[PDB]
C-alpha cells in the first residue's frame, strides 16, 4: 500500500516542504536519509541505509526549487526528483498550460512513470497546488489530464488551495481558478478545498499566534494530511485506505468537493487548561470556527462525513459522540443519506514538530465532509469572475498567448451548470 | 536564469544608471573594482542577472552606455564604481544632438543605431534565457529621448517576446530646464505607448517635494534624486535576485498591472523615507510602512492620486515579516479607501514579499500603481504642445531636418484619444 | 534496456494481478530484438523488474 | 570588410586614449613644429629598419 | 570597600579609525577600549593604568608630537554634545574637557608646536573647530562643506590644515591671527569625484597622500592643491583604501580594505618618453592580513628596517617589519580580541586554564596563564548566545540566534551534532547534566526544553512553557533531578527531571537575570533588575534576606566560590563586587570594564576571577579572601 | 554524465547561444584559437575553432577523459559552416559485444578504411552553412556485424564554425523540426 | 530539463553520495597545532600564530539581521476575548 504525491507551484512545493519533514519526524528518519516497515508507504529504502521519498516537486521558476536543493533536506530528495523550468507562468493560465507545459509535462510524467513502476502496490495519486497562480493551475490541469489518460481508474486526491473570498494576493486569480476547475471536475475524483483566511483565523483564535506566516499554515496542512494517511501508515482498531473515500464521499460523479477540519488546535498552556476527551473534540470538529475553508455550513446541509481518529480512542466514545451529533439539530443532513457518518480509528497519537506551537495531545480527529457551502463558494467566485469578464479585462494576455474567449464561455456555462446541480441535489 | 539588459541614454539616464549600478554593486557586495567581497552566499546565486562573469573573478555590468557627448562618458568614468564598466560597451558619438528629437531620431540615429543594436544583440546572446530590457533616460532631451526611442523601436522589432521597462523622467512646468520639452515629450510618449511594454514615469518636482517635506534636507542634490530613483530601481527587481515567501516575476507584475494593452503608464513610490532627526522616534512596522506607502506625499510623480482612481496597485516588500499582517494591512487600505479604487476590478492590490532587505535598513517596500491620475500630467504636457503648435513656434528646426507636420498632428491626436480612454475608464 | 527506457511498458497496477500496458501493439513489435532481452531479464530477482520481464515474456509468447 | 574604412578613426582613438585608459603612444612628433607653418622634413626613412645592433663588448667569447 | 588588584587584560577596539598609536619616546602603546583608553608596556604585556571619564564609547585619539599631551573624543546619544578630553601622559589627570560638537567627534589632530588642536565632528555637525592647548578655550570654527568631512591633518609648520570630505571634496584651511578666521581653498581635481578615507602629509609639506574608496592612493601637490598621479599601477586594492602611513624614507605604506599592505614609491617619474608620469609603482607587494586594516603607526626607528603596528577591524594587532634593502614585509600578530559585544562564558569542570568565550559568529578558546588564544571557530553570520562545556570534556554546546544548538569538539573544532530547530527564535540558555546524556535549553519564547543525546541521535523530551518572558539562565543541581530556570517574568521556576513538573516558583517585582546554587545545595542566590540580591531557601522557596548592593543600576552576573564563602557579582555599572556569603560585606573593585559587565566567574582552583562585559574585554583578576 | 537524463527525441550537447556553452567540453588548443563571434550570414553567435594543425586543436565532449557521457540517441546532428579548410570529427560508440568502435569523418582523406577499432571516412561539404546527420546505428551496422547501443564521446577538430550540435532519434524533416533547431 | 541543470544534478548526486563533512574550511592542522600547544606547555619561545588556529563551518545561509519582534507590548493588542497570545 503506497500513494504517490506530486507538488506543483510555489504553494504546493512549500506544503510539501512541510509535509515531508513531518513524515520523516514521524518515522524517525534523519534529514540525511537514514534511520539510527510503516515507512514503505512514503519512503522507499534503496541500497543500504538510504530512504528516498515518493514525490516530485516541479515548478517553472528555479528559486523555490533550488532553495529546497540547498536547504536542510539536501540529502533526502534525489537530485533527479526536483524539476525546474526557466520562467514563470506569470499568473497566466494559458502560459502555464500551453507554452511551457508542452515542454515540461512530458518529462514530468515520464518521471512519475518510473516512480510508479518502482512502486508495487500503488494506492493512488495526490497533488498539492494552489489554483490562484499560473503554473499550479495551467500545467497542473495539463498533467492531471495526461495522468488521467494514462491510468484513469486510480484515485486522485487533489488538495487544492483556492483564493480567500476577501483576502487576496493576486489579480487574475478568478480566471485561473475557474479555468483550472473546468478540468478539475472531470479528471480528479476527490478534491479537497483549502483556504488561507480560514487558517489565518484558526491560528489567530485557537493557536493564539499574533503574526502567523506561511510556515504555520503549511505545518498544519501537513498535520491534516498525515492524520488522513495514518490509516495506511500504521495499524488501528478500524482502518480505511484511500479507496473508501472514493465510494463513501462521492455520491454523484461530478459533486466532489470536500471540506476539511482538524481538532484539537491547542497551544501549550491550553493543553493543561482543557480536558482531552473524545466528546468535546468531536463537538469542536463541527463549529464553523474550526474548519479550513472560510464558509458557513449552516446555509447548507451535509451529504457525507468522515472522521479519522488518532490516539487513545475506543469505539464506545466515538459512537456516543456521533449519536449525540445526529440527535443535535443545529446541523442538518440530507434526505438521500440516513447514515451519513464514516468513522475510523488509529492507535498512534499525533506527533509534535519542534518549531510549531501545537502541544502533545493524546488524541485527535480529522473531519472531511461534503456540503453545499462549496456551492456558495463557487457562486461567489463565478460572480467575481463575470464582473471582470464583462469588460474583457486581461483577456488580451490570453488571446496573445494563444487561447480565446471560447473556453472562457464554456467554463462560465459549466460552472453555471455546476451550481444548477448543487441547488438541485440539495433539495 | 532570468536576464535583464540595461541601457543608459542621455545625461540624466547615464547619471541615474551610474547611481543604480553603485547601489546594485553595494547590495551584491562587489567592490568598485569588480571583485566579489561579500559575506552572505545569497549574493552569489543571483549575480548572473546583472553581471556576466569575467576572467580574474571580476564581474562586469550587463549595460550599454549610449550618448553623443564625451562629457557624459568622462563623468561616468570619473565617479566611483566607474572602473567596472566594460570599455567596449561605450557606444559613442562625437557631436551631440542638443535637445533636438530630429537630431536624435533621424540624423545621428541612422549611423549610431546599427552599432548600438549590434552591441545590444551580442549582449543578448551573451545570456542564456532572456527576460527583458530596461532603458533609463529622459523625455525632453535629444540624445536620451530620440535615440532611446529609436533603439526601443529596433529592439522590440527584433525581440517581440521580452519584457520592457523604460525608466523615463518627464518634465514639469515648475521645474523646467529646456524649452522644447513638449516637442520632445509628445513624440517620445507617442512612440512609447505603441512600443514600450511598460513605462516608469519620473519627474524632478516630485522628488524635490519629497526631499523637502519627508527627508527635510536643505540641499536636495541630483545625487540624492538619483539615489532615490536607484533605490526604486533595485527594489523593483529584488524579487528575481533574492528568494522570498512570495516570489513575483516581472512578467507577473506586468500581467497583474496591465488590464488593457495601452494602459501601461505606472507611477512609483518608496518607503521608509524619514529625516535623521526623526529616525530615532519611529519604529519599523508594516502598518506604518503601509500608511507611508499609500500616502500621496510619498509618490514620485506630479499627479495627485486622490484626483483619480487606482485601476491596479502593487507593493513589493523586503524583510522578515508575516504575510498575515501584510495582507490584512492591504485589506484595511482597500476597505477604508474603497471609493478610490475601481469597482469592476475586484482585488485591486497585489502584494509580494522578499526575504532580503536592503543594506542599511531593517525593512523596505516599493509601491507601483497603475492609476488614472497620469492623464492630468499628460494633459499638462498636451496643452503646452498645442499652444506651441498653433503658432508653429520652433517648428522650422524640426521641419528642416527631414520632418513635417503630419507626425505632430498624429501625436496630438494619439495623446488626446489616450487621455480620453483614461477619462472614460475613470 | 529498461533503465535506458527503450521498452514501451507500463504497469497497469490493477486490483487483480497487475497487467502490462503496452505503449505499442505487441503484434508488429520486432521479436528478434526484444525476446533475448526479456529472456535474459528473467534471471533477476528484484521486485520491480522481474515481474515486468516475466509478464513481457508471457505476453510475447501468447 | 567595413563599408567605410575611416568609419572608426575618431571613436577608436578617443576610446584608446580615454575610455580604455591605456597610455597612448605619443612619439614621432619631433620636428613637426607648430601649425600654420610647414614642417621641417627629416631625412630619416620610415620603412627602413635601421636597428644595427652594436654589441661592442657584451658579446660572449667562444 | 578595599580595591581588588587587577590582573591581566585582553581586548581592544579595532573599529576605531587610526586608534592604535605608539608613544614617540620609549616603550608605550595606547589603544581605545570600549569607553576608556588603555596604555600598555611595549616591552612586556603588563597592562598599565586606565583613563576613565568618558560618558560613552571613545571614537578618536590624537597625540602631541612631543608625546606629552593626548586628546580623546567620544560618541554620545543623539542631542547631547560630545566632549573632547585632554590628558597629560606624565601626570595622568584630566586637564581640559570641551563639549562643543553636537553628536560625535570625527577626528582630532595635534599641532607640530603642540599649541593648537583641530576637532572635526559629526555625521551631521560637519563643523571644524580649532582649540588651544594652554586653556580649555576655542579659537574659531567654521562649517566644512555640504557633504560630511572625514579626516583632518596638520602640516609640519602648522598655520594651515587640510581636510578631505567623505563624499566629494577636499579643502586646505589657513589660519590668520588678523581676523581669527579660517580661509578655505578647495582642491582642483580635473574630473575625479572620489570618496576619501585617510590622509597623510609628507615630512616637508610638498605633497599629501589620500586613499580613496575606489581603492587607489591619490597625490595632491600642496600650496596650490593640485591633483597629480594616482596610486598603484597594478590595479586598485580589493576595497577602499583605509589606512596610510609615511615611511621616514620617500615611501608610503598603504593598507587597503582587505588586509593588504603595500609600499608605494613617492618620487615622480616620466615614462614612455612623454610628459605624462607613470602611476606610483609598488616597491613591495605586502602579504595579506586577516582583518580589515584600520590603523597604522610607525613604532621603532632602526637602521636595519622599520617597524609598524597595524590594527585590524577583526581586532588583531600586528607587528610588521619593512626592510628597504631587501624588499619584504614580515608580519607577526601579537594580540587578538573580540570585535563585537560578547555574552556568556564557560569553565571546564575542575579545570582552570581554559576559557570558552563567544561573540557574534565566533567561538573562542583562551588560555588563562598567558592570555594567548588557543582556538577559534567561525560561523559566517550568526549571533552567539549561552555556551557551556559538558560535564565531561567531550563536547562544547553553543546556542545560536537562528534557534539552533550546536556541539563542537575541544580539539580541531569538529562539529559533532546540531539541532535543526530547538526553538522558534534565538535560544538564550543551555546547561548540561552531570551524566552528560541530557541537556536543558531555554529560549526567548519562554519555554524550557530537555534533550536526550544518544550516540547517533538527539531526541526531545517534554517541553515546559511556564515562563512568558525570555529565559535568562538555567542551572542544574549536582544530581540531575533539580534544575532552576530564571527568566524575565520576575519568576524563577524549579523543575523535576523524573517527572517533568514544577515544584515552586520564586517571585520578585523585576526581571530575574542570574540564579546560582549555593555549594551543598543549601540555598539560592539570585540577581535581577531590582538592584537587589536575594537569598532563597532551596527546598520550600522563601526570601531569607535581601541585600541592596549596587542600587544605582541593574545587576546581571553571579558566581559563587567552590566552598561557598565568597560571592562575586557584576552589574550595569563598571565595578565588580566581591561579597561574603553569610554576611553582606564588600571587597569590590571599581576601575575596569568601560562597558557594562555581562558575565563573571571564578576559577575552580580558587585563584582567579574572570569578568566579561558588553565590550570585547576579558579581565583576569586576582582572587582574595572576602 | 547523462546516464540519468530523460533523453527524449531531442538532446543538445553544445549550443552556441548561452552564458557558458563550453562547460562539459574540454578545449585543448595549441597553435590555434577559439572564439564566440557573430556570423554575418545567420545574424547570431557561433563558435569558431581555428588551428594550423587540425590534429592539435579540438574540443572533446566529456571534460574528464576517463569519465564518459551516456547518450542512447541514434542520430547525431551538427550544424557547421564550410570554411574551405581541413575539418574532421570523431565519435565513440559501444557495441553489444561491449567493445568501443570509433568513427572519424574527415575532409582530407580519400579512401574509406575499416579497422577493428577505427573507421575513417571522407566527407564532402557544400559552400555555406549545412547540417550533417550521422546515423550511428546504420554506420555501426555497415562497418561491423554489431548494432548500436551507446555513445561515449564526441570530438570536433579545427577549422570550423559551429552551433547547435545535438542528438536525435529520427530522420526529422526541416518542416517538422522545432524552431530552435532550424538553420534560419 | 536543460544541459546546465543536468550537469548540476550530476554534481549534486555525487555530493550526496559522498559522506557529510564536518569542516567546511580549516587553517593549519590539528597535528601541528597539538605540537604548538605541547611546546607552549613545555616552555617558552612560541609565536602567537603557532598556537592560534581557526576552523570555519557552513553556518547560517542568510545574511545577519537583528531579530524580529513577533509580539508587541501586551497592553496594545489583544485577541477577540482576551489574553496575551
Ligand atoms: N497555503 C499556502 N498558500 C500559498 C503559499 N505560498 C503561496 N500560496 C498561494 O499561492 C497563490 C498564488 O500561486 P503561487 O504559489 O504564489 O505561485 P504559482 O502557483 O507557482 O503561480 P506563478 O506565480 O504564476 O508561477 C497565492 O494566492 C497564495 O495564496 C504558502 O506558503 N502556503
Ligand atoms: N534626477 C536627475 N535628473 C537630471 C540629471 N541631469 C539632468 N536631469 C534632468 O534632465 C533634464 C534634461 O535632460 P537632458 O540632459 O537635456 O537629456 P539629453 O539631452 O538627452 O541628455 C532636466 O530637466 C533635468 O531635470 C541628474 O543627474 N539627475
Ligand atoms: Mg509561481
Amino acid at each position: 500500500r503506497e500513494v504517490i504525491s506530486i507538488h506543483i507551484g510555489q504553494a504546493g512545493i512549500q506544503v510539501g516542504n512541510a509535509c515531508w519533514e513531518l513524515y520523516c519526524l514521524e518515522h524517525g528518519i534523519q534529514p540525511d536519509g537514514q534511520m539510527p516497515d510503516a515507512f514503505n508507504t512514503f519512503f522507499s529504502e534503496t541500497g543500504a541505509g538510504k530512504h528516498v521519498p515518493r514525490c516530485i516537486f516541479l515548478d517553472l521558476e528555479p528559486t523555490v526549487v533550488d532553495e529546497v536543493r540547498t536547504g536542510t533536506y539536501r540529502q533526502l530528495f534525489h537530485p533527479e526528483q526536483l524539476i525546474s523550468g526557466k520562467e514563470d507562468a506569470a499568473n497566466n493560465f494559458a502560459r502555464g498550460h500551453y507554452t511551457i507545459g508542452k515542454e515540461i509535462v512530458d518529462l514530468a510524467l515520464d518521471r512519475i512513470r518510473k516512480l510508479a513502476d518502482n512502486c508495487t502496490g500503488l494506492q493512488g495519486f495526490l497533488v498539492f497546488n494552489a489554483v490562484g497562480g499560473g503554473t499550479g493551475s495551467g500545467l497542473g490541469s495539463l498533467l492531471l489530464e495526461r495522468l488521467s489518460v494514462d491510468y484513469g481508474k486510480k484515485s486522485k486526491l487533489g488538495f487544492t488551495v483556492y483564493p480567500s473570498p476577501q483576502v487576496s494576493t493576486a489579480v487574475v486569480e478568478p480566471y485561473n481558478s475557474v479555468l483550472s476547475t473546468h478540468s478539475l471536475l472531470e479528471h480528479t475524483d476527490v478534491a479537497v478545498m483549502l483556504d488561507n483566511e480560514a487558517i489565518y483565523d484558526i491560528c489567530r483564535r485557537s493557536l493564539d499566534i499574533e503574526r502567523p506566516t506561511y510556515t504555520n499554515l503549511n505545518r498544519l496542512i501537513a498535520q491534516v494530511i498525515s492524520s488522513l494517511t495514518a490509516s495506511l501508515r500504521f495499524d488501528g482498531a478500524l482502518n480505511v485506505d484511500i479507496t473508501e473515500f472514493q465510494t463513501n464521499l462521492v455520491p454523484y460523479p461530478r459533486i466532489h468537493f470536500m471540506l476539511s477540519s482538524y481538532a484539537p488546535i491547542i497551544s501549550a498552556e491550553k493543553a493543561y487548561h482543557e480536558q482531552l476527551s473524545v466528546a468535546e473534540i468531536t463537538n469542536a470538529a463541527f463549529e464553523p470556527a474550526s474548519m479550513m475553508v472560510k464558509c458557513d455550513p449552516r446555509h447548507g446541509k451535509y451529504m457525507a462525513c468522515c472522521l479519522m481518529y488518532r490516539g487513545d480512542v475506543v469505539p464506545k466514545d466515538v459512537n456516543a459522540s456521533v449519536a449525540t451529533i445526529k440527535t443535535k439539530r443545529t446541523i442538518q443532513f440530507v434526505d438521500w443519506c440516513p447514515t451519513g457518518f464514516k468513522c475510523g480509528i488509529n492507535y498512534q497519537p499525533p506527533t509534535v514538530v519542534p518549531g510549531g506551537d501545537l502541544a502533545k495531545v493524546q488524541r485527535a480527529v480529522c473531519m472531511i465532509s461534503n456540503s453545499t457551502a462549496i456551492g456558495e463558494i463557487f457562486s461567489r467566485l463565478d460572480h467575481k469572475f463575470d464582473l471582470m469578464y464583462a469588460k474583457r479585462a486581461f483577456v488580451h494576455w490570453y488571446v496573445g498567448e494563444g487561447m480565446e474567449e471560447g473556453e472562457f464561455s464554456e467554463a462560465r456555462e459549466d460552472l453555471a451548470a455546476l451550481e444548477k446541480d448543487f441547488e438541485e441535489v440539495g433539495a | 536564469m532570468r536576464e535583464i539588459v540595461h541601457i543608459q541614454g542621455g545625461q540624466c539616464g547615464n547619471q541615474i544608471g551610474a547611481k543604480f549600478w553603485e547601489v546594485v554593486s553595494d547590495e551584491h557586495g562587489i567592490d568598485p573594482t569588480g571583485t566579489y567581497h561579500g559575506d552572505s552566499d545569497l549574493q552569489l546565486e543571483r549575480i548572473n542577472v546583472y553581471f556576466n562573469e569575467a576572467t580574474g573573478g571580476r564581474y562586469v555590468p550587463r549595460a550599454i552606455l549610449m550618448d553623443l557627448e564625451p562629457g557624459t562618458m568622462d563623468s561616468v568614468r570619473s565617479g566611483p564604481y566607474g572602473q567596472i564598466f566594460r570599455p567596449d560597451n561605450f557606444v559613442f558619438g562625437q557631436t551631440g544632438a542638443g535637445n533636438n528629437w530630429a537630431k536624435g531620431h533621424y540624423t545621428e540615429g541612422a549611423e549610431l543605431i546599427d552599432s548600438v543594436l549590434d552591441v545590444v544583440r551580442k549582449e543578448a546572446e551573451s545570456c542564456d534565457c532572456l527576460q527583458g530590457f530596461q532603458v533609463c533616460h529622459s523625455l525632453g532631451g535629444g540624445t536620451g529621448s530620440g535615440m532611446g526611442t529609436l533603439l526601443i523601436s529596433k529592439i522590440r522589432e527584433e525581440y517581440p517576446d521580452r519584457m520592457m521597462l523604460t525608466f523615463s523622467v518627464v518634465p514639469s512646468p515648475k521645474v523646467s530646464d529646456t524649452v522644447v520639452e513638449p516637442y520632445n515629450a509628445t513624440l517620445s510618449v507617442h512612440q512609447l505607448v505603441e512600443n514600450a511594454d511598460e513605462c516608469m514615469v519620473l519627474d524632478n518636482e516630485a522628488l524635490y517635494d519629497i526631499c523637502f517635506r519627508t527627508l527635510k534636507l536643505t540641499t536636495p542634490t541630483f545625487g540624492d534624486l538619483n539615489h532615490l530613483i536607484s533605490a526604486v530601481m533595485s527594489g523593483i527587481t529584488c524579487c528575481l535576485r533574492f528568494p522570498g515567501q512570495l516570489n513575483a516575476d516581472l512578467r507577473k507584475l506586468a500581467v497583474n498591472l496591465i488590464p488593457f494593452p495601452r494602459l501601461h503608464f505606472f507611477m512609483v513610490g518608496f518607503t521608509p523615507l524619514t529625516s535623521r532627526g526623526s529616525q530615532q522616534y519611529r519604529a519599523l512596522t508594516v502598518p506604518e510602512l503601509t500608511q507611508q506607502m499609500w500616502d500621496a506625499k510619498n509618490m514620485m510623480c506630479a499627479a495627485d492620486p486622490r484626483h483619480g482612481r487606482y485601476l491596479t496597485a502593487s507593493a513589493l516588500f523586503r524583510g522578515r515579516m508575516s504575510t498575515k499582517e501584510v495582507d490584512e494591512q492591504m485589506l484595511n487600505v482597500q476597505n477604508k479607501n474603497s471609493s478610490y479604487f475601481v469597482e469592476w476590478i475586484p482585488n485591486n492590490v497585489k502584494s509580494s514579499v522578499c526575504d532580503i532587505p536592503p543594506k542599511g535598513l531593517k525593512m523596505s517596500a516599493t509601491f507601483i500603481g497603475n492609476s488614472t491620475a497620469i492623464q492630468e500630467m499628460f494633459k499638462r504636457v498636451s496643452e503646452q504642445f498645442t499652444a506651441m503648435f498653433r503658432r508653429k513656434a520652433f517648428l522650422h528646426w524640426y521641419t528642416g531636418e527631414g520632418m513635417d507636420e503630419m507626425e505632430f498632428t498624429e501625436a496630438e491626436s494619439n495623446m488626446n484619444d489616450l487621455v480620453s480612454e483614461y477619462q472614460q475608464y475613470q | 534496456f529498461y533503465e535506458r527506457g527503450d521498452l514501451p511498458i507500463a504497469v497497469d497496477h490493477r486490483g487483480s494481478k497487475n497487467m502490462i500496458a503496452w505503449k505499442v501493439d505487441i503484434e508488429k513489435l520486432d521479436y528478434h530484438h526484444y525476446l533475448p532481452i526479456f529472456f535474459d531479464g528473467i534471471r533477476e530477482t528484484q521486485e520491480p523488474y522481474r515481474f515486468l520481464a516475466v509478464k513481457g515474456v508471457e505476453d510475447m509468447l501468447r | 570588410m567595413n563599408g567605410d574604412v575611416a568609419g572608426s578613426l575618431f571613436t577608436s582613438t578617443y576610446r584608446n586614449v580615454k575610455l580604455a585608459g591605456k597610455a597612448p603612444p605619443a612619439a614621432n612628433l619631433s620636428g613637426t613644429g607648430s601649425c600654420f607653418d610647414t614642417t621641417s622634413l627629416s631625412p630619416a626613412r620610415a620603412g627602413a629598419h635601421k636597428a644595427l645592433d652594436v654589441q661592442k663588448d657584451e658579446l660572449p667569447v667562444w | 570597600a578595599e580595591p581588588l588588584v587587577l590582573n591581566s587584560v585582553i581586548g581592544f577596539g579595532g573599529a576605531i579609525e587610526n586608534g592604535l598609536i605608539a608613544h614617540p619616546d620609549g616603550r608605550t602603546i595606547i589603544y581605545p577600549l570600549g569607553s576608556t583608553i588603555v596604555l600598555r608596556d611595549r616591552a612586556d604585556p603588563r597592562s598599565q593604568e586606565f583613563l576613565q571619564g568618558h560618558s560613552d564609547k571613545v571614537s578618536c585619539l590624537a597625540l602631541s608630537r612631543s608625546g606629552r599631551y593626548l586628546a580623546s573624543g567620544q560618541i554620545t546619544y543623539m542631542g547631547f554634545t560630545a566632549d573632547i578630553i585632554i590628558w597629560d601622559l606624565e601626570s595622568k589627570q584630566l586637564i581640559h574637557r570641551m563639549a562643543l560638537h553636537k553628536v560625535k567627534v570625527q577626528a582630532l589632530d595635534f599641532s607640530c608646536d603642540e599649541r593648537f588642536l583641530a576637532s572635526l565632528g559629526g555625521q551631521d555637525d560637519n563643523a571644524l573647530v580649532l582649540w588651544d592647548v594652554a586653556s580649555g578655550n576655542a579659537i574659531c570654527g567654521s562649517p566644512c562643506n555640504t557633504n560630511f568631512t572625514n579626516c583632518v591633518k596638520f602640516f609640519n609648520n602648522s598655520p594651515d590644515k587640510l581636510i578631505t570630505a567623505g563624499n566629494f571634496n577636499m579643502n586646505v584651511w589657513t589660519y590668520d591671527a588678523g581676523n581669527n578666521k579660517l580661509r578655505p581653498t578647495d582642491a582642483t581635481l580635473g574630473t575625479l569625484k572620489r570618496v576619501f578615507k585617510s590622509v597623510v602629509v609628507d615630512a616637508n609639506d610638498e605633497y599629501a597622500y589620500c586613499g580613496t574608496t575606489t581603492g587607489d592612493v591619490l597625490q595632491i601637490a600642496l600650496e596650490r592643491v593640485l591633483f597629480k598621479n594616482t596610486g598603484p599601477a597594478k590595479g586598485n586594492v580589493q576595497m577602499g583604501v583605509t589606512a596610510t602611513c609615511e615611511v621616514p624614507t620617500g615611501d608610503i605604506l598603504v593598507g587597503g580594505g582587505d588586509g593588504s599592505l603595500q609600499v608605494l614609491r613617492t618620487v615622480p617619474e616620466p615614462s614612455s618618453t612623454n610628459p605624462k608620469l607613470l602611476r606610483k609603482m609598488p616597491a613591495l607587494a605586502g602579504t595579506k592580513v586577516e582583518g580589515a586594516i584600520t590603523s597604522i603607526a610607525l613604532a621603532d626607528m632602526n637602521a636595519r628596517g622599520f617597524t609598524f603596528f597595524v590594527g585590524t577591524a577583526m581586532c588583531n594587532i600586528y607587528k610588521v617589519t619593512y626592510e628597504p634593502a631587501t624588499s619584504r614585509l614580515k608580519e607577526e600578530l601579537v594580540q587578538t580580541a573580540h570585535n563585537d559585544k560578547i555574552n556568556g562564558m564557560a569553565f571546564p569542570n575542575e579545570y582552570s586554564e581554559v576559557f570558552a568565550t563567544c561573540g557574534t559568529g565566533f567561538i573562542r578558546l583562551w588560555h588563562l596563564t598567558t592570555c594567548r588564544e588557543l582556538l577559534r571557530i567561525a560561523v559566517p553570520n550568526l549571533e552567539c548566545f549561552c555556551i557551556a562545556f559538558t560535564t565531561d570534556g567531550s563536547a562544547i554546546l553553543s546556542g545560536w540566534s537562528d534557534g539552533k544548538i550546536r556541539a563542537f569538539g575541544p580539539q580541531s573544532g569538529k562539529i559533532i551534532f546540531t539541532i535543526n530547530d530547538a526553538h522558534q527564535k534565538a535560544v538564550t540558555a543551555i546547561a548540561s547534566t552531570a551524566d552528560s546524556s541530557r541537556i536543558l535549553s531555554g529560549g526567548e519564547e519562554g519555554m524550557v526544553r530537555v534533550w536526550r543525546i544518544g550516540r547517533t541521535s538527539q531526541t526531545l523530551e517534554a517541553s515546559m512553557k511556564d515562563h512568558k518572558g525570555p529565559v535568562n539562565c538555567i542551572r542544574i543541581k549536582g544530581s540531575g533531578d533539580e534544575c532552576v530556570s530564571a527568566s524575565s517574568d520576575g519568576s524563577c521556576i524549579l523543575w523535576d527531571l523524573h517527572t517533568f513538573k514544577r515544584r515552586t516558583s520564586l517571585f520578585a517585582n523585576t526581571f530575574f537575570k542570574s540564579v546560582v546554587y549555593h555549594p551543598d545545595e543549601s540555598q539560592l542566590v539570585t540577581a535581577g533588575t531590582d538592584r537587589k540580591v536575594t537569598y532563597w531557601d532551596a527546598y520550600d522557596g522563601n526570601a531569607i534576606r535581601i541585600i541592596d548592593g549596587s542600587d544605582l543600576d541593574e545587576v546581571n552576573a553571579l558566581a559563587v566560590d567552590r566552598d561557598g564563602e565568597a560571592l562575586v557579582s557584576g552589574g550595569g555599572d563598571k565595578l565588580v563586587k566581591l561579597w561574603g556569603y553569610d554576611e553582606g560585606h564588600c571587597y569590590f573593585v571599581g576601575v575596569a570594564h568601560s562597558g557594562a559587565i555581562t558575565a563573571v566567574g571564578v576559577t575552580p582552583d580558587k585563584q582567579r576571577i574572570v569578568s566579561v562585559g558588553t565590550e570585547g574585554g576579558i579581565f583576569i583578576w586576582d582572587y582574595q579572601r572576602p | 554524465m547523462f546516464k540519468n537524463a530523460f533523453q527524449s527525441g531531442f538532446l543538445s550537447v553544445l549550443y552556441s547561444i548561452g552564458s557558458k556553452p563550453l562547460e562539459i567540453w574540454d578545449k585543448q588548443v595549441s597553435n590555434g584559437h577559439i572564439k564566440r563571434i557573430t556570423d554575418a550570414d545567420i545574424q547570431s553567435s557561433v563558435l569558431e575553432i581555428m588551428g594550423q594543425n587540425v590534429s592539435t586543436t579540438y574540443i572533446t565532449c566529456p571534460a574528464d577523459p576517463n569519465k564518459t557521457l551516456g547518450i542512447k540517441l541514434p542520430f547525431l546532428v551538427l550544424i557547421i559552416k564550410n570554411l574551405n579548410k581541413y575539418f574532421s570529427f570523431e565519435v565513440q560508440v559501444l557495441d553489444d559485444k561491449n567493445v568501443r568502435r570509433r568513427f572519424r569523418a574527415s575532409n582530407y582523406q580519400s579512401t574509406t578504411r575499416v579497422k577493428p577499432f577505427i573507421c575513417t571516412m571522407p566527407m564532402r561539404l557544400d559552400s555555406g552553412w549545412n547540417q550533417i546527420q550521422f546515423n550511428l546505428s546504420d554506420f555501426t551496422r555497415r562497418a561491423y556485424g554489431t548494432n548500436y547501443i551507446e555513445t561515449l564521446r564526441v570530438q570536433v577538430h579545427a577549422n570550423c564554425r559551429i552551433r547547435r550540435i545535438y542528438f536525435s532519434d529520427r530522420l526529422y524533416s526541416e518542416e517538422e523540426l522545432p524552431a530552435e533547431f532550424k538553420l534560419f | 530539463m536543460d544541459l546546465k541543470q543536468q550537469v548540476k544534478n550530476y554534481t549534486m548526486t555525487i555530493r550526496n553520495t559522498r559522506p557529510p563533512t564536518m569542516i567546511k574550511e580549516q587553517d593549519k592542522s590539528e597535528f601541528s597545532h597539538f605540537r604548538a600547544l605541547q611546546v607552549l606547555a613545555n616552555g617558552d619561545e612560541v609565536p602567537y600564530e603557532a598556537t592560534l588556529r581557526n576552523v570555519i563551518h557552513d553556518g547560517a545561509r542568510q545574511p545577519k539581521l537583528p531579530p524580529r519582534q513577533t509580539q508587541k507590548h501586551p497592553g496594545y493588542i489583544r485577541n477577540e476575548s482576551g489574553g496575551f497570545f
